[PDB]
Formats: structure tokens, C-alpha cells, sequence
RNA sequence: GCCAUGGAAGUCGGAAUCCGCUAAGGAGUGUGUAACAACUCACCUGCCGAAUCAACUAGCCCUGAAAAUGGAUGGCGCUGG
């Protein structure tokens, strides 16, 4: 399914960060990604001879890890019938962790989609970097920012915005020198401005060209007072590139905010991007907040209560978040219940106690909130919208409003409506 | 009429000797480097050592035309022409101001201000960017935290932290520029302090600069 | 721009109505059957959608 | 018991609206300034200058003229029980 | 009306009605009242027609004539709330 | 600013969910520390809910006990006190005495929130039926107990 | 209101559904509400004075009912037949 696919993209992102985080105290793990074409017999041959060699490495801890890891992966493939289709991930090792845990480890899996790596790595940590590279599939979009003040170059992923380079040039200004020069000032100044244009042009060729062929997918030129148009129409600007001029964008003051505005003018050009869909959705959500219609709902305290009652058209959530619900549980009455506690009251506080009875009150195995939405969103009837916290609106709503909220089915004025 | 009314009107702050300052408007090379700007504070006795701000370079001013006349001394509050013998030349900004080398002027990355929001118009959540306008100085800026709302008429500022603010509500807010930048106080210099909020074809807000974080 | 009384007045004559599911006709709000013969005095109505 | 003022029933006598503060923040002045009552912004908070009698003997109480009685919840004349005649063992008293 | 003001003028001592600048249209509506009807602009009111007469039928039909004459074609009427509308029906002298 | 407020509190037991900040919050005293102080001052009801009034000022709150009808009948019952959770299948088992109900009718008539004996026993027992009990029989029983077996002064 | 619950305080669920003034007032139809606010509902006084209201069923008529040379209750025509 498609919705389950997107759940795997975030789920895989979260799993990968862990596989990358685990560490050895002073030892090496074998990571072995086997590709789909090979035969098991051939793998057992290549490795059994590499095995008779690994038989005589000098170190004790490394040697035993290699030799024991080779026997383990063979036993894991003894579990695998054939090199399975579309890849084979394998991760054997001896990971130490906090609390002093000399832990042996074996993590074997058929991959979900085709995987290309033919990894072999006796190393301190595991590697699903292949998985995240496989997950992040969208082209990078460069941005050139020009101004009489100074330049700036920056790229643009699906959600993430990056900055590549920026610089200055001391182009002396219009007043320059009066009487004698003023009449021939605009001509000399246009030459000098064009020389600045040559330098900007050179940077765009450097960046956006790749062997007279663009490697990055899009290129958004940008400037004010017709800086970008000279860059577009200039002959230094490459013809194969004129074929692919995606857009030129005007800005004010000249810079990063203007870089952001030029992205806002782009919006319709980056329709495929979730960042653009987010910009448009959160643009409507702020239109709801501006208007009195009272569709908005906000905060986990109110939004989760609002979700429970229903009423929720769009539930805007950051894909990671890391906020939790403390499920309390009793012995006798069997009343499981969730509680949303602030940073002060959650960490150091005496509210998880029965007190009346005279006991300390526990909680039971929690669950992720986003995985819970994906599990039972059709039950509630709410449009889950996956946002990051990188973008100006997503990062903002993420920091202040818990990276969660929603457009409601109807009006609920909170200042009007006590309770 | 207008110019006769100026003749009958002497009501203007001369801007008199204080800690010497000179905000730099623009620059160019004509056998050196001339720059323009209104002396918001203090004096500058041409053959004398200045320092710029906030990047902080020592610098001697080669020549001046008080608007259109060669002079040695000058009091503040005047559109001055100032040609420098720059040791630092190409990483100077239009906007970095000269100050006294001893009586330095504050400048700072973090600062608080009472902003009166005219037209964002969207909600102004923590972390929006614009440009910060300080008469000659001008840097791109972001606001990290949003302290609180305040009324326009009879302004008694509230206790509890608000969750958001809509288009018009006035508020006290902290503004972080990208780089180092010339900021003054409303008490010390309002001429040095009153600043702008800026993005698209939309005026965001007026700003009221209060603090200078070092 | 315009007074809310005179607004609600135009709401009266244009927006506050009922529709026949069948012939998409326009009826008075406190109706029970349609008027048109082509639909057959249908009980099946709905209120006109209010503009936001 | 003084109940809410009705925006609609007939008036036996003149209904009155005394000069008294609203008890709110910045609100829409159009309800008071529509009719004809002097209302000033005494620093944010609105203050009433002059006293004017809106409704006369026998007049329909509008919602706008009703709103200030609904805010005060103070009837000029209370809903009640009116005496007709006394009757004592076959004896009428006017 | 919302934005464009409707310049109204009476011809033939309240028999005829010229209505100009409706939605900024160049067409102008020369509406004719019925016989035995007296159109009149009231005083002390900015936007107020007054139709007087004996026969209610002729009065009310002529009212609907002007009403349906000023009608918005091809547009969302729920939004564009323009045009003349009847407010208060009463008598010349009360009883 | 004085303000009275009704609260069907969990009792001596500290309730998880609170409805105190919406009514109390605008005035001034912190709502939860009062909720805990109210449950601590209460105590002997312990598990079951009590309608706690709160006369609130700008600085701080004031507590006043209002024993409910259903609550006073179940205390007449000897019940297990329980936590906020209040387990399922709590049908009350015992006998509400007719004299005890007359006493609770006197308690509600003392708060001055209902009728002369006929009405106040009924409101307290109609809520008792919500409790899930019997006054050695329901009102069909008490009609016969009333007839030729009256407990009236 | 208790039980549910987090809250059903008239308006998920689930337990409730007895009493008061009574002319009548549900632990509540909708808008609008987690429940109130604001608009609003069942129920009754004021006047009113004879027949009224609900659900079904079958009789006639109507809707449902579109095809190609110009067209057929046999035609003309027929509505106190
Ligand atoms: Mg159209
Ligand atoms: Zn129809």
C-alpha cells in the first residue's frame, strides 16, 4: 500500500539512525549486505576461502570477532534458503551498550525493495546508510542569490534547505566621482557590474554545470534590479543550460529571506515536493487562524482532546516529534489512561503515585504517536500531514505548538468557549 | 510653502558632541575610498583615528566635503563625505559605522525590541526572517523567541506566555540578525535605534530597539 | 462596507432556501413537498449550502 | 425577580438606559454609536459622556437596545404577578 | 450595495425610474411603473424608495419589476448581495 | 472577586483529570494544588466523589463541603473505597434505610435545593437508583412502607 | 445526577431517566457546544373557541415513459361525456 509505504519511509529513517548509533567498546562488527544475483554456494565458497585465510590473523579480539562472525553469518544464511530477491541485509556483531552489556548480536532481514550495496565491513558500527540513501529520492535544487550588497548560493532538498557558499565584491557605487566622470559613469559602471556578472556567471557554471551538463536538477537564479536577467541572457551562461533554465526570481534587500521568498514564488514550480505542499497547507491553516471561522485547534492538550471528540479535518504532525503519552495502569480496576505532562512536571514530580492507597504509580509499555496515527487514522477520519521541522513554517509550528495541531470540521472559539 | 517653512523652522536636533559615531551609507573608489553618512552622534576631527563597527577596524579618514565643502572638523548631525585610507578594504559593509576607538559603540547579535505589527500578515511564529534596518546599517535578521503580546492603547503587558499572535497585536520580541550588526537603544539613540521588519510586497512591522547584547 | 442588517436581508431573499434533490429547484425554507410537476411533489429536500 | 429584558414585548412606560461602563476591553463601538450615545476611549477603555433615553412608552425593544439590558441583567420592570380584584365571601374589592 | 453606488433618478413625476451605474454597467434600466402609482425618493434617508398607491397588486408588481430588473447574471448571488430590496410595508396614515 | 463553583471531585482520592483551571484559573489560586488540598482535606469519603464548593477570590480559594445525595446513600452503604479508576461492576449491595434517606433528604433540604419531604427523598433516591441500590426495596416498596408504616414526625 | 470515563454537567460510548413549581420545563431537537456562553428545542400561561392530529390501505389521475418518410381509440371529434 501507498500509505504504508510512507510509514516505512519514516519508520526506516528512525530505524536507520539507531543502526548507525550502536557502537563497540573496542571491537568490530561484521556488516554484510549481499546483493541478489549471487549464488549461496558461491558466497559460501568466496567466504570459506576468505575464512581459511581469516583463520590466521594475529589479534585475539579482532580475529575471534571475524572468525565467529563468519560462522554466525553462515548460520544466518543457513537460515536463508537462497540469496533472496532484491537484496539481502545482514548485521552480525558484538555491540556493547550502556550499563556494561557484553552483548552478542544477530540482525538478519530480507529487504523491502531492491538494494544495491555489496557491503562487507568488519567495523565498529552497523550501516543502513544504504537504506537512507535509498529513501531520500528527490533531486537537489540550487539557488543563486545576487545583490549589490553581496551574493549567496544555497541548495534545496524535499524538506531540507542548505547553504553552499556566499561572498562579497567591492563594486564602487554610483556617486563615484562627479563632473568629470559622472557623464561616463553609467557606461563604466555597467561594465563593472557586468564584470560582477561574469564572476556570478562563473560561480553558476562551477556549480550548476557538470561537464557542460547539469548534475543538479533545478537551478533558481535570483537577484534584484534585473541582476538575474543579465545572468540568464548572458553568453557566458551555457546554452545547454538555457534549455533547462527553470526560473529566475526577483528579491528585495538581497539574501536568505529573499532566497526564501524566491522559493515562495517558486512554490508552483516545486509542486512534487512535500515542502511545497506543506507551504500551501500551512498557508491555508494560517488563513484559518487569521479568520474568525474558528476551524483551528492547537496543542497536544487540546488537539488530542479535539481528536478524541472528532472534529479534526487535518492533523498536522512532524514525522519525528519525540513527544510522549504516559500510560498509567492499575492493578485491580484495569483503567489504562494516557497523560500529557509538561517538561517540568514530567521529569521531576510526584504525580504518578496512588498516595491514597500508599503506593507508587507505574506506567506500561508506551507506543509511538505517529505509528499510532498510521495504525488508526481511518477510525478518526483525519488527514495526516507529514511535516518536517526544517522549513520556516514546519520548523516554527514544530518548536512552539508541539509539531502537531489541526484544522477542525467546525468552529470552536476557545476564548469565547470557557472550557 | 515647504522651503520657506524650513526657513521659519529651526526645530531640528543638531545631534551634538557625545561619543563620536559615523554611520556609513555607501562607498566607492576614486583614488581611495569615499563613504557617505549622517553623523548621528559625536564629532570627528578629520586628522584623527576612528574605528568602524561591528567588524572593528582601525581607520583614518583622508578627506571630507561637508555635503559640498572641504573641511577639517565637523559636529554630529550632518550628511558627511568621508574618504578613508583603508587598511581593511574589501570586507567592509555599507552600514558598518565608525565609532570612537575608546568610546566604542555597542553592537550585537541578540537584542530585544518592542515591535508594533502592521502587516506580517501571517502568524509570526518563532524563527521568521526579514531584514533589520538601522539607519545606515542593514542586516538580514531572524526572530528566535516571542516574549509577549501588548495592547496598543493602555499597554499593560500580560503574565502568561501566549501560544500565538495574529496580524495586528503589538508585542515584545527578540530579534537575532545573521551576523554582527549596529544596534542602538531607544534611550541612548532613537535615531540610531528605530528599525524595520521586511519581506515580500508587505511591510511586516515597526520595531523599537531596546537592548544591545555583546 | 455594508450593514449586517441589510446583509441578512439579502440572505433572506437569496440564500435562506430549500432545494429539491431531483430538479435542483429553489423553494421556500419551510416547505414539505416540491412545487414542480416534473419531479412529482417530492418530499426529498435539502437546505441550500451556505457560503462561507 | 428582575429577569432579562425582552427584545420584543410591548412597553407600558418608558424604558431607560443609564450611563454606565461596558466592562470590556477593545470592542466594537458600532452597537452604541449606531444609536446615538457618546462613548469615548478613555485610554483604551471606553467611557460614556452623555445620558440619553432610548425607548419611549409603547415601543418594540430591539436587539441592540436589548443588548445592554442583557449585559446588565437588570429589568426596568420585573416579570411578575399583577393583582386584578380581591374577593371576600361574595365581596369585590377594587 | 457594496462598492459601486447606484445612481437612481425619477422621471415623469414618479412614473418612470432610470437606474444607472449598477455594477458599473453601461446599460441603464428605464423601468416603468404601473398606472396609479407614485414613486418618490424619501427625505431624511439616503437609500430609500417609496412607492405609494391604492392598489396593492399594481404596487407590488411594479416593485418586483424593479427588483428582477436589477438581477446579477452568471454570478454567485450568495456573495454579490447587490440591488434593491423591500424593507418595510406599511400605510400612509396609521390606524 | 468572589465566585462559587461546583466540583464533582474524586474525593480523598487524587483525580487524574482536572476541571479546575477553566473556572478557577482566571481568578488566581493554582487549581491543582487546591485539587490535592481538597482531596486531602476530604479524606474519609476517600474513593467516592464529593461536590466540593469553592468560593474563590483573586488571591486564593476557599473550600466548603457539599455532600451529595448519591454519595450520602453509598456512605450509608459500607463500600470499599477506591482509586480514581473506580472498577467496573460496582453494583451496590446493602439496604438503604428509610430513616437514613430521610436524613439525606434533610441534608439536601438543608442546602435548600429541592422540595418538601416528598420531592427531596425522590431526587436523592432517583440519583440513588443511578447508584444501583435499594432501600430494602425500591420506591414501589416504599409506597407500601409509607402506607400504614409511616416514619413521620 | 451517578456509574462509565478524561467528560457527558442537554448534545462519543455507556449507565442514567427520578423529583420540584406546575399551566409546562429532557440529565435535552438543531445552529452552535469536550459541557456552557450566543442563537435555538420539547413543555405552558395570554387571547383564541370545534372539531384535531399520526401511521397504514386501496380506488382514479400524475411523475417514472427515448428513434429515425408526415400519422392514427377506424376517422371526424368528445370534458352536465
Ligand atoms: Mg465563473
Ligand atoms: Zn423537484
Amino acid at each position: 500500500s501507498a500509505a504504508d509505504r510512507n510509514v516505512e519511509i519514516w519508520k526506516i529513517k528512525k530505524l536507520i539512525k539507531s543502526l548507525e548509533a550502536a557502537r563497540g567498546n573496542g571491537t568490530s562488527m561484521i556488516s554484510l549486505i549481499i546483493p541478489p544475483k549471487d549464488q549461496i554456494s558461491r558466497v559460501a565458497k568466496m567466504l570459506a576461502d576468505e575464512f581459511g585465510t581469516a583463520s590466521n590473523i594475529k589479534s585475539r579480539v579482532n580475529r575471534l570477532s571475524v572468525l565467529g562472525a563468519i560462522t554466525s553469518v553462515q548460520q544466518r544464511l543457513k537460515l536463508y534458503n537462497k540469496v533472496p530477491p532484491n537484496g539481502l541485509v545482514v548485521y552480525c556483531g558484538t555491540i556493547v551498550t550502556e550499563e556494561g552489556k557484553e552483548k552478542k548480536v544477530n540482525i538478519d532481514f530480507e529487504p523491502f525493495k531492491p538494494i544495491n550495496t555489496s557491503l562487507y565491513l568488519c567495523d565498529n558500527k552497523f550501516h543502513t546508510e544504504a537504506l537512507t540513501a535509498l529513501l531520500s529520492d528527490d533531486s537537489k535544487f540550487g539557488f543563486i542569490v545576487i545583490d549589490g550588497s553581496g551574493a549567496l548560493f544555497g541548495t534545496l532538498q524535499g524538506n531540507t534547505r542548505e547553504v553552499l557558499h556566499k561572498f562579497t565584491v567591492d563594486l564602487p557605487k554610483k556617486h563615484g566621482r562627479g563632473g568629470q566622470s559622472a557623464l561616463r559613469f553609467a557606461r563604466l559602471r555597467m561594465e563593472k557590474r557586468h564584470n560582477y556578472v561574469r564572476k556570478v556567471a562563473e560561480t553558476a557554471v562551477q556549480l550548476f554545470i557538470s561537464g557542460d551538463k547539469v548534475n543538479v536538477a533545478g537551478l533558481v537564479l535570483a537577484g534584484s534590479a534585473d541582476f538575474k536577467t543579465e545572468l540568464s541572457q548572458s553568453d557566458m551562461f551555457d546554452q545547454r543550460l538555457q534549455s533547462k533554465v527553470l526560473k529566475l526570481v526577483d528579491i528585495s534587500y538581497g539574501g536568505e529571506n529573499g532566497f526564501n521568498q524566491a522559493i515562495e514564488l517558486s512554490t508552483e514550480v516545486l509542486s512534487n515536493v512535500k515542502f511545497i505542499q506543506e507551504k500551501k497547507l500551512i498557508g491555508r491553516y494560517f488563513d484559518e487562524i487569521s479568520q474568525d471561522t474558528g476551524k483551528y485547534c492547537f496543542g497536544v492538550e487540546d488537539t488530542l482532546k479535539a481528536l478524541e471528540m472528532g472534529a479534526v479535518e487535518i492533523l498536522i504532525v512532524y514525522e519525528n516529534l519525540d513527544i510522549m503519552r504516559y500510560v498509567l495502569h492499575c492493578q485491580g480496576t484495569e483503567e489504562e489512561k494516557i497523560l500529557y505532562l509538561t517538561p517540568e512536571q514530567e521529569k521531576d514530580k510526584s504525580h504518578f503515585t496512588d498516595k491514597e492507597t500508599g503506593q507508587e504509580h507505574e506506567l506500561i509499555e508506551s507506543m509511538p504517536l505517529l505509528e499510532w496515527f498510521a495504525n488508526n487514522y481511518k477510525k478518526f477520519g483525519a488527514t495526516l500531514e507529514i511535516v518536517t521541522d526544517k522549513s520556516q513554517e514546519g520548523s516554527q509550528f514544530v518548536k512552539g505548538f508541539g509539531g502537531i495541531g489541526g484544522i477542525l470540521r467546525y468552529r470552536v472559539d476557545f476564548q469565547g468557549m470557557e472550557y | 510653502p515647504f522651503i520657506p517653512y524650513l526657513d521659519n523652522l529651526p526645530n531640528f536636533n543638531r545631534s551634538v558632541d557625545g561619543p563620536i559615531r559615523l554611520p556609513i551609507v555607501d562607498k566607492y573608489k576614486d583614488m581611495g575610498t569615499v563613504v557617505l553618512g549622517k553623523l548621528e552622534s559625536g564629532s570627528i576631527c578629520k586628522g584623527q583615528q576612528l574605528v568602524m563597527m561591528p567588524n572593528k577596524h582601525n581607520v583614518e579618514v583622508l578627506g571630507i566635503l561637508s555635503d559640498d565643502v572641504e573641511t577639517d572638523t565637523v559636529a554630529p548631525g550632518e550628511n558627511l563625505k568621508i574618504r578613508l585610507k583603508g587598511i581593511e578594504e574589501e570586507e567592509i559593509l555599507p552600514g558598518f559605522i565608525l565609532c570612537d576607538p575608546n568610546n566604542l559603540c555597542h553592537s550585537g547579535r541578540t537584542f530585544d525590541a518592542q515591535i508594533v505589527i502592521i502587516e506580517h500578515k501571517s502568524i509570526i511564529c518563532p524563527g521568521y526572517n526579514a531584514v533589520l534596518h538601522i539607519h545606515t546599517c542593514i542586516e538580514e535578521v531572524e526572530i528566535t523567541a516571542l516574549i509577549c503580546l501588548v495592547d496598543k492603547k493602555s499597554g499593560e503587558k500580560s503574565k502568561t506566555r501566549p501560544r500565538f499572535v495574529k496580524q495586528d497585536q503589538v508585542c515584545i520580541a527578540r530579534l537575532r540578525t545573521a551576523g554582527t550588526i549596529c544596534l542602538e537603544t531607544f534611550k541612548d539613540f532613537p535615531q540610531m535605534g528605530r528599525f524595520t521588519l521586511r519581506d515580500e510586497g508587505k511591510t511586516i512591522a515597526i520595531g523599537k530597539v531596546l537592548k544591545l547584547v555583546p | 462596507i455594508i450593514e449586517p442588517s441589510l446583509r441578512q436581508l439579502a440572505q433572506k431573499y437569496n440564500c435562506d432556501k430549500m432545494i429539491c434533490r431531483k430538479c435542483y429547484a429553489r423553494l421556500h425554507p419551510r416547505a414539505v413537498n416540491c412545487r414542480k410537476k416534473k419531479c412529482g411533489h417530492t418530499n426529498n429536500l435539502r437546505p441550500k449550502k451556505k457560503v462561507k | 425577580v428582575p429577569a432579562a429584558a425582552r427584545a420584543g414585548a410591548i412597553a407600558p412606560c418608558e424604558v431607560t438606559v443609564p450611563a454606565q461602563n461596558t466592562g470590556l476591553g477593545p470592542e466594537k463601538t458600532s452597537f452604541f454609536q449606531a444609536l446615538g450615545i457618546t462613548t469615548k476611549i478613555s485610554r483604551g477603555t471606553i467611557e460614556i459622556l452623555s445620558d440619553v433615553q432610548l425607548i419611549k412608552t409603547g415601543d418594540k425593544v430591539g436587539a441592540s437596545e436589548a443588548t445592554l439590558l442583557n449585559m446588565l441583567n437588570i429589568s426596568p420592570f420585573s416579570f411578575g404577578l399583577i393583582i386584578q380584584q380581591v374577593f371576600d365571601n361574595g365581596s369585590i374589592y377594587n | 450595495y457594496a462598492h459601486f453606488p447606484i445612481n437612481v433618478v425619477i422621471q415623469e413625476n414618479g412614473s418612470l425610474v432610470e437606474i444607472r451605474n449598477f455594477l458599473g454597467e453601461k446599460y441603464i434600466r428605464r423601468v416603468r411603473m404601473r398606472p396609479g402609482v407614485a414613486c418618490s425618493v424619501s427625505q431624511a434617508q439616503k437609500d430609500e424608495l417609496v412607492l405609494e398607491g391604492n392598489d396593492i397588486e399594481l404596487v407590488s408588481n411594479s416593485a418586483a419589476l424593479i427588483q428582477q430588473a436589477t438581477t446579477v447574471k452568471n454570478k454567485d448571488i450568495r456573495k454579490f448581495l447587490d440591488g434593491i430590496y423591500v424593507s418595510e410595508k406599511g400605510t400612509v396614515q396609521q390606524a | 472577586e468572589i465566585k462559587v463553583v461546583y466540583l464533582r471531585c474524586t474525593g480523598g482520592e487524587v483525580g487524574a483529570t482536572s476541571a479546575l483551571a477553566p473556572k478557577i484559573g482566571p481568578l488566581g489560586l493554582s487549581p491543582k494544588k487546591v485539587g490535592d488540598d481538597i482531596a486531602k482535606a476530604t479524606g474519609d469519603w476517600k474513593g467516592l466523589r464529593i461536590t466540593v464548593k469553592l468560593t474563590i477570590q483573586n488571591r486564593q480559594a476557599q473550600i466548603e463541603v457539599v455532600p451529595s445525595a448519591s454519595a450520602l446513600i453509598i456512605k450509608a452503604l459500607k463500600e470499599p473505597p477506591r482509586d480514581r479508576k473506580k472498577q467496573k461492576n460496582i453494583k451496590h449491595s446493602g439496604n438503604i434505610t428509610f430513616d437514613e434517606i430521610v436524613n439525606i433528604a434533610r441534608q439536601m433540604r438543608h442546602r435548600s435545593l429541592a422540595r418538601e419531604l416528598s420531592g427531596t427523598i425522590k431526587e436523592i433516591l432517583g440519583t440513588a437508583q443511578s447508584v444501583g441500590c435499594n432501600v430494602d426495596g425500591r420506591h414501589p416498596h416504599d409506597i407500601i412502607d409509607d402506607i400504614n408504616s409511616g416514619a413521620v414526625e
